[PDB]
């Protein structure tokens, strides 16, 4: 994840850990960490105000999303030209490469 | 018969049947006309509907007999709660003494004085090659372009 | 008991469709009580009934009015008290027929059940609360008395 | 036209007549023929 | 063509399409004498169609009575008209011109040619391929 | 022009699903289709196969000899099953 | 359309086999995938083998000959073992297949 | 037994879940499991390590998907969609009354859910599914009030009186060639309840009495109570009671009883007939309901006549007087009753009655001429047309070298008004498949029909016609017929044209190669008609 400069659980754990105000920190994380689109920044609180986890709706559109990841590559695969084939490939290869130690990153980057 | 309202909500409380049902002359007799203003407000909005909106099928006889009955409850019906109830109500209220609607409708509704401009406009824009009803086909020249 | 239905009905047609047979009627009657429909093919040459009659129906799953079963046997010599002398026309039938508006996720909610007395058709519609104690291939009685 | 039917064809048909009676083809047609009248 | 080749024939087609017709009713003594006649009956007096006023049973009972086994079988009367199945009064026949026997019994219907006739589907066709030869041969006679 | 042995053609549309084009639509319905079909009352069977906008998948005979020495012993042997069940079912008679 | 609606069948809609099926035989269903792999692949054959019939019968006639009348036995078991159709069955898919 | 220890377990199961740290009962959960005698720091494991930033995944996922020319709306609307979905199958309405409960004002995301149009859809669908839920039935009335089903759309007015403004609207926008595919989107939820289809047909009442096109509004109310009658319902005493019968009793009374009987009887024709011709009338425009003159062509008109000779003078004069009679009226006053030319067309009409039902007749070519000047009637055409429909529809009437289309013909040719009436037989016989005629004869009988279509397209009626002619190309029958047809029309038109007319007639001249009119309109239409 720091790869890239994205907070994983160690960064959870430093922000956790002597810290005696969990809850203004579980809060701006919550917010700042949440998906970047003014829709959905709308509809969580309504979203989860059934009880509904997060943690669905999270795993579906990943899965989702990450299906459109192995389609498009596999559209791209013979589309146009091959240099702009290739040269996205590598792009999305050298950015997952940070996620290919990751079980769910790891086929993105086999896929390309 | 005792229990009027309930008896009433099984013959009418079916929801799907939207147009009142066939031998409604039938179930608006004297006695349950006078017995239905004792429970009139008790019914459900869709039973008062399909009871208020039978009287039309009386014929004009029985409808003239109990006009005093009919309009107690078309006012009954007037000072409800539910909408349909409230328009119905205020185009019957002229109904029983003569059989003539009230098409004085345009007071105290917001939908009926839209209809009102909206409408109005439109057919005062819309008055270039007129569509001439069904039987102006069968109407001779002088009597068409009367 | 052992009484599966019970109610007072009107003859609305006594055939609609002009009579097909010389000694039986389609009667098509209204329940005042509830909301049922009634189709009932009546040996009217024994029984005449005319049209704006009215008559109590009983459907019975016995006529003993004790819940002791019937056999399903012709017993003249029976002495057991029977609900048939309470009634004038008494028939026995099987239902054959239960129909629904249930739909593939819902309960009925308006029932039709059909039930042949040796050949003379009924139908019965009307809400399913009236018409939980019929089940098919259930022998059963029709007992009518008409009311003044 | 009406063909032979019956036991003079089950006859002309067991007896692999050279001529039959009435042969006959059944041509279909495929292009705009097979909807066209004009071209039929 | 792998169909009955003996069916009801003159006298007795046409009257079984007399007698199962809605309205033939039958006192008892008749009742009786025409169990007589009937070789594979139990010995048992079936209850009647009608009780009261008067005991009466229908000309279908006592054909139920001859229709062996629990065979099921569904043809329509000859007049059945092309659009009875369409109307409301699909399962309750007004003509009775739909022949619905239903485990052994023959519950609504007028038999004819097409039900007890030499064609597939025939209800005899049906009585051989359930209960065998031996019980169509006394289901034949019983008929006659 | 013409072709020899063929003294008269007649044109019709076929009032029988069996001669009607029966095709499969894009929902998997089957759709009976009008088309004109000609009969011929002579035979001629390898010309008329040849011939241009003619469709060569259906379009036969009723004689049996043209077909063995135009198609083969197989065809020879549906054809003539066809034919039998033809003079058969006519008059509504059905054989196994 | 028709085929797929009639002939697949549903295990994505609880209220039908509630409806249809007893409650332990719906949570079967429902909660192993292994058990609704079997029956797509049911409904995959069975659409192999309309494609088969579309092949053989392009006349789309579907008066055929076969030994057993399967609708009449069908209905000779349901009059032997008194089967109320009102209520839910106790018939596990999988035991069909 | 305490079940602090069942909570315990339900607590370590629900923790131990992936990025369960974002419920939002985890106060309650940890509450339950720190009272009951857990710990806070196993949960911090539970969460935290089974936490692996999925959301932030959806975020790449998002931007990459924009990174590669996705516009991200449509993966919007998609996301949406599925929330949409998942709510769906989840929806619960108790919950939403809950919420209803707690404030009756709702808190103010479902105000902002109304500010987007895709949960106003979602509330639609919701309200569609389920009626009874007064969270649904609140959203829906701040909805209208800022596709709806015909349950929804009549389940309450506001909607209902606003659907039918803009459907109304509609209708008169798209005119009488949008009529057919307006109408039945409108008379089903019209027809829809006699709540609805009084209400619809009240408010048609008052706008129709305004002069500047009103009458455009009263045939919608014809169109919309003539689907109500073949409906199977109780039309006639509303459409008596939105008019002046009370004025007149016994006339409410004999019309509504005919018309509820579908059909006349010379009882009330009596009292009809004794009623007009007595020289107090009613007005002219009573008793000029098309369903009654349809009652009229019914009867006197079809194969027979089953009429009686002696009341046959009444329902004549009945209809000639319903047709012909002139009312002048000043300010709602009967000003003077017109009775000129009731006579003449009770004659006509007379006339061709006896024709009609005379069936023996072989005459007819003798009684053309006379048919011709009694045709010059538009109600006396019109009987003729409906008589020429049961003949000719009837099986097996083409045995004869005909004479029934050329009526049409003269039909046609005198009463434009007529023109969708004739046009809707032909095509009914154009589409009718016929036994005992041979193929060529029934390619000729098409040939004589598209002749019947076009003399009809002659008489300035060419964009139904040719739509479709269009519509049966493109949609069955033969090319033969439609090159017969584009040929028959090439023949008398002449140039200039309209761009609606080459609209529909041209994209039907490529299909074909076959003949110099053909080449002369191509040469002319190209350069200018683009």
């Amino acid at each position: 994840l720091q790869d890239l400069g994205v907070a994983n659980g160690e960064d959870l754990k430093e922000t956790l850990t002597n810290c005696t105000e969990p809850l203004k920190a579980i809060e701006q994380f919550q917010t700042e960490n949440g998906v970047l689109l003014p829709s959905l920044q709308s509809a969580l609180p309504f979203l989860d105000l059934h009880g509904t986890p997060r943690l669905e709706f999270h795993q579906s559109v990943f899965d989702e999303l990450r299906d459109k990841l192995l389609e498009r590559v596999s559209a791209i695969a013979s589309e146009g030209k091959a240099e702009e084939r290739y040269k996205k490939l590598e792009d999305l290869l050298e950015k997952s490469f940070s996620l290919v130690k990751m079980p769910s990153l790891q086929p993105v980057v086999m896929c390309v | 018969e005792s229990d009027t309202g309930l008896w009433l909500h099984n013959k009418l409380g079916a929801t799907d049947e939207l147009w009142a049902p066939p031998s409604i002359a039938s179930l608006l007799t004297a006695a349950v006309i006078d017995n239905i203003r004792l429970c009139f407000h008790g019914l459900s909005s869709a039973v008062k509907l399909k009871l208020l909106l039978g009287t039309l099928h009386l014929p004009r006889r029985t409808v003239d007999e109990m006009k005093g009955a009919l309009m107690e409850i078309i006012q009954l019906a007037s000072l409800d709660s539910d909408p349909w109830v409230l328009m119905v109500a205020d185009i019957l209220k002229s109904f029983p003494d003569t059989g003539s609607l009230n098409l004085e409708l345009e007071e105290q509704n917001p939908n009926v004085q839209d209809i009102l401009g909206e409408l109005r406009e439109k057919v005062g824009e819309c008055e270039a090659s007129a569509m001439l009803p069904l039987e102006c086909q069968y109407l001779n020249k002088n009597a068409l372009t009367t | 008991a052992g009484i599966l239905f019970e109610d007072i009905f009107d003859v609305k047609d006594i055939d609609p469709e002009g009579k097909k047979f010389d000694r039986v009627s389609r009667l098509h009657c209204e329940s005042e009580s509830f909301k049922m429909d009634l189709i009932l093919d009546v040996n009217i040459q024994i029984y005449p009934v005319d049209l704006g009659d009215k008559f109590r129906l009983v459907i019975a799953s016995t006529l003993y009015e004790d819940g002791t079963l019937d056999d399903g046997e012709y017993n003249p010599t029976d002495d057991r008290p029977s609900r048939a002398d309470q009634f004038e026309y008494v028939m026995y039938g099987k239902v054959y027929r239960i129909e629904g508006d249930e739909t593939s996720t819902e309960a009925a909610t308006r029932l039709s059940a059909y039930v042949s007395y040796g050949g003379l058709l009924m139908r019965l519609q009307g809400d399913a609360n009236n018409l939980h104690g019929f089940e098919v291939d259930s022998r059963v009685y029709l007992l009518m008395k008409k009311l003044a | 036209k009406n063909v032979t039917l019956g036991v003079p064809r089950l006859k002309e048909l067991i007896n692999i007549s050279k001529k039959p009676k009435t042969p006959s083809l059944t041509v279909f047609l495929l292009g705009q023929s097979a909807r066209d009248a004009e071209r039929a | 063509s792998n169909r009955p080749v003996m069916g009801i024939v003159q006298d007795t087609l046409t009257a079984v399409r007399k007698f199962t017709k809605r309205d033939v009713f039958l006192e008892r003594g008749e009742v009786m004498n025409l169990l007589m006649f009937l070789s594979t009956w139990d010995g048992k007096v079936p209850q009647p169609a009608i009780l009261k006023p008067r005991p009466l049973w229908t000309g279908k009972q006592i054909f139920s009575l001859i229709i062996p086994g629990h065979i099921n079988c569904i043809r329509t009367h000859s007049t059945h008209p092309d659009d009875e199945d369409s109307g409301p009064y699909k399962h309750i026949s007004p003509g009775d011109t739909k022949v619905v026997v239903e485990n052994g019994e023959l519950i609504m219907g007028i038999l004819c040619k097409k039900s007890l006739g030499t064609s597939a589907g025939s209800l005899v066709h049906i009585s051989y391929l359930e209960m065998g030869h031996d019980i169509t041969r006394l289901f034949y006679s019983n008929i006659q | 022009q013409g072709i020899e042995q063929i003294s008269k053609v007649y044109m019709h549309l076929p009032q029988t699903d069996n001669k009607k084009k029966i095709i499969i639509t894009e929902d998997g319905e089957f759709k009976a289709l009008q088309e004109w079909i000609l009969e011929t009352d002579g035979v001629s069977l390898m010309r008329v196969l040849s011939e241009k906008d003619v469709d060569p998948v259906r379009t036969t005979s009723n004689d049996i000899v043209e077909i063995f020495t135009v198609l083969g012993i197989e065809a020879v042997r549906k054809a003539l099953e066809r034919e039998l069940y033809h003079v058969i079912s006519f008059d509504g008679s059905y054989v196994n | 359309k028709a085929f797929e609606k009639k002939f697949r069948f549903d295990y994505t809609n609880e209220r039908a086999l509630r409806r249809t099926l007893q409650e332990d035989l719906v949570k079967d269903v429902l909660s192993n995938a292994h058990i609704q792999n079997e029956l797509e692949r049911e409904f995959e054959r069975m659409r192999e083998d309309r494609e088969v019939l579309r092949v053989i019968f392009p006349t789309g006639d579907s008066k055929v000959v076969l030994p057993c009348n399967l609708l009449r036995m069908i209905w000779n078991a349901q009059k032997i073992f008194h089967i109320n159709p009102r209520l839910p069955s106790d018939l596990h898919p999988i035991k069909v297949v | 037994g305490e079940d602090d220890a069942e909570v315990q377990q339900e607590c370590l199961h629900k923790f131990s879940t992936r990025d369960y740290i974002m419920e939002p009962s985890i106060f309650n959960t940890l509450k339950r499991y720190f009272q009951a005698g857990g710990s806070p720091e196993n949960v911090i494991q539970l969460l935290s390590e089974n936490y692996t930033a999925v959301a932030q995944t959806v975020n790449l996922l998002a931007e990459w998907l924009i990174q590669t020319g996705v516009e991200p709306v449509q993966v919007q609307e998609t996301v949406e969609n599925h929330l949409k979905s998942l709510l769906i199958k989840h929806f619960d309405p108790r919950k939403a009354d809950s919420i209803f409960t707690e404030e009756g004002e709702t808190p103010a995301w479902l105000e902002q859910m109304i500010a987007h149009t895709t949960w106003r859809d979602l509330f639609y669908k919701l309200a569609e599914a389920h009626p009874d839920c007064l969270m649904l039935n609140f959203t829906v009335k701040l909805i209208s009030d800022a596709i709806t089903s015909v349950s929804t759309a009549c389940q309450q007015l506001e909607v209902f009186s606003r659907v039918l403004r803009t459907s109304l609207a509609t209708i008169l926008d798209g005119g009488e060639e949008n009529l057919e595919k307006n109408l039945p989107e409108f008379a089903k939820m019209v027809c829809h309840g006699e709540h609805t289809y009084l209400f619809a047909q009240a408010m048609m009442s008052v706008l129709a009495q305004e002069e500047q096109g009103g009458s455009a509004v009263r045939r919608i109310a014809q169109e919309v109570q003539r689907f109500a009658q073949e409906k199977g319902h109780d039309a006639s005493q509303i459409t008596l009671a939105l008019g002046t019968a009370a004025s007149y009793p016994r006339a409410c009374q004999a019309l509504g009883a005919m018309l509820s009987k579908g059909a006349l009887n010379p009882a009330d024709i009596t009292v009809l007939f004794k009623m007009f011709t007595s020289m107090d009338p009613p007005p002219v425009e009573l008793i000029r309901v098309p369903a009654f003159l349809d009652l009229f062509m019914q009867s006197l008109f079809k194969p027979g006549a089953r009429i009686n000779q002696d009341h046959k003078h009444k329902y004549i004069h009945i209809l000639a007087y319903a047709a012909s009679v002139v009312e002048t009226w000043k300010k709602n006053k009967r000003v003077s009753i017109n009775k000129d030319e009731l006579k003449s067309t009770s004659k006509a009409v007379e006339t061709v009655h006896n024709l009609c039902c005379n069936e023996n007749a072989s005459e007819l070519v003798a009684e053309l001429s006379t048919l011709y000047q009694c045709i010059r009637f538009p109600v006396v055409a019109m009987g003729v047309l409906k008589w020429v429909d049961w003949t000719v529809s009837e099986p097996r009437y083409f045995q004869l070298q005909p004479v029934h289309l050329a009526l049409l013909d003269e039909i046609s040719t005198c009463h434009q008004l007529l023109h969708p009436q004739v046009l809707q037989l032909l095509v009914k016989l154009f589409e009718t498949e016929h036994s005992q005629l041979d193929v060529m004869e029934q390619l000729e009988l098409k040939k004589t029909l598209l002749d019947r279509m076009v003399h009809l397209l002659s008489r300035g009626y060419v964009l139904p016609v040719v739509s479709y002619i269009r519509k049966c190309l493109e949609k069955d029958t033969d090319i033969s017929l439609i090159r017969y047809f584009v040929t028959e029309v090439l023949d008398v038109i002449a140039p200039p044209y309209t761009s609606d007319f080459v609209q529909l007639f041209l994209p039907i001249l490529e299909n074909d190669s076959i003949a110099d009119p053909v080449t002369e309109f191509i040469a002319h239409c190209k350069s200018n008609f683009i």
